[PDB]
């Protein structure tokens, strides 16, 4: 299991 | 009276939140004086998490792709440098609304409010502690990364956490104001795991004498026990060695109430042995260990800040 | 992602909060506009508390017997009149950063966040319910009187409670901000208790739900129940009954998980006859009644505020 | 048990 980066988008 | 859960009254952080956006990738920023201050993987794109080069991707970035929006107010950026896992944007006006602040970085063990914020605006705020293995137990969802944990003390906000990532467990990870991650983390999607949780000790004795002065008293027992023997005990339900230093922190309360120490040690051995038979402490059938002794004493004492 | 004890962002309200003095007695206000609401026991002594006339002794009265501080700034008031169990200081300036707001009653099962305050000053937020027997567990001291209970939707603050008194079981009462008290009391240190309480079920099947959406499913059975067998058995119990109007509301979890309302009663009725087997969801080892729907689709969505 | 009206005493 990969880890999620919590980054968003415009 | 009464206990619960608080969090620092907010407002100060608030009006220090900000917008940062980079081509599609938007996230929060902390503006504090002409600096802003933002996690570094902002200049990443969806392919590049894998194995971003992040001095590579920086070059090619100059000051104008960096839109900055406070609210309505776009701030025009004129320089930027990268410190560890931060980026700090030099922007042309300094914030009015800047309180006054420090950086620290606290232990494992310590407390601490969260200002959960999305494209720049807060949702909500709520108190965690810093577990033994590096980790919090946050509630936050894309677009939370930015984020940040802080103390008060009367006027001064204390800065200690900035928001990067979740971990497969439903944990999450950061780094200080500083850059420097906490614990053995690297911001990748790659497989990494939290080791082994403790429970801590002292916040478990605080929370007993927390329930002890809002008059929950039914698992006081008539017994006492050593520190080597209490630890024998504590070992084998994993829960972290007391030390001496950790009794004198326990001082101010035990005097508070009259009961040493070593009494509430032998009570909550007796706990962990038998259990809670049905029984509850302050409307919880487990045991709490996320109140220091900082934070009772504020909470039944009534400290306000200016 | 995780599920906290979330409070709404505050700021709007604690430039809002002063300190009013009527001799010795000290507690908080509300300053909006030209406007200072405070509960209207400030104008009594220790005397009166047992049977205060209160048209007697705001006769007597004037303007210049209220001190009133925003910090340092002091307000001249220049009018005062009583509506109910709240006083009205008219002031002399009006607040620049009153924000847009409404005063709202309301119902028993509803939640909102408290701003705890002291002197004047604000000491910490936390979330509390409304329960069904129009008491809240908070956490007060003396000297939090006008401490005040608000939601916010977008930009509008709408105000609920504020507090006045504590009770022998350690529960707390107040009124609207029309002065208006919840429940059967009144403002007087007279023996006065709390009926009986009950289990909110909409709540608890929210939390249900929650827990489903953050991976905690063990609690799934395969059978289903009737509304009216159900509510045989909740009665047993102390829950409140379910009406069509409570599944009606449930519905867009429902959609968004695929269990129908009818799968959760016939879970939540086996956890009732059977127990938890020494389980844990969401961390809890007690079933949890302080989330509505509302709550639940805002925290796990992400709404935020302006 | 009597109720505590919880005002200050400044």
């Amino acid at each position: 299991a990969t880890v999620r980066l919590q980054a968003g988008n415009a | 009276s009464g206990f619960r859960k608080m969090a620092f009254p907010s407002g100060k952080v608030e009006g220090c939140m900000v917008q940062v956006t980079c081509g599609t990738t938007t996230l929060n920023g902390l503006w504090l004086d002409d600096v802003v201050y933002c996690p570094r993987h902002v200049i990443c794109t969806s392919e590049d998490m894998l194995n971003p080069n992040y001095e590579d991707l920086l070059i090619r970035k100059s000051n104008h792709n960096f839109l900055v929006q406070a609210g309505n107010v776009q701030l025009r950026v004129i320089g930027h440098s990268m410190q560890n896992c931060v980026l700090k944007l030099k922007v042309d006006t300094a914030n009015p609304k800047t309180p006054k602040y420090k950086f620290v970085r606290i232990q494992p063990g310590q407390t601490f409010s969260v200002l959960a914020c999305y494209n720049g605006s807060p949702s909500g705020v709520y108190q965690c502690a810093m577990r033994p293995n590096f980790t919090i137990k946050g509630s936050f969802l894309n677009g939370s990364a930015g984020s940040v944990g802080f103390n008060i003390d009367y006027d001064c906000v204390s800065f200690c956490y900035m928001h990067h990532m979740e971990l497969p467990t439903g944990v999450h990870a950061g780094t200080d104001l500083e850059g420097n991650f906490y614990g053995p983390f690297v911001d990748r999607q790659t497989a990494q795991a939290a080791g082994t949780d403790t429970t801590i000790t002292v916040n478990v004795l605080a929370w007993l004498y927390a329930a002890v002065i809002n008059g929950d008293r039914w698992f006081l027992n008539r017994f006492t026990t050593t520190l080597n023997d209490f630890n024998l005990v504590a070992m084998k339900y994993n829960y972290e060695p007391l030390t001496q230093d950790h009794v004198d922190i326990l001082g101010p309360l035990s005097a508070q109430t009259g009961i040493a120490v070593l009494d509430m040690c032998a009570s909550l051995k007796e706990l962990l042995q038998n259990g809670m038979n049905g029984r509850t402490i302050l409307g919880s059938a487990l045991l709490e260990d996320e109140f220091t002794p900082f934070d009772v004493v504020r909470q039944c004492s009534g400290v306000t800040f200016q």
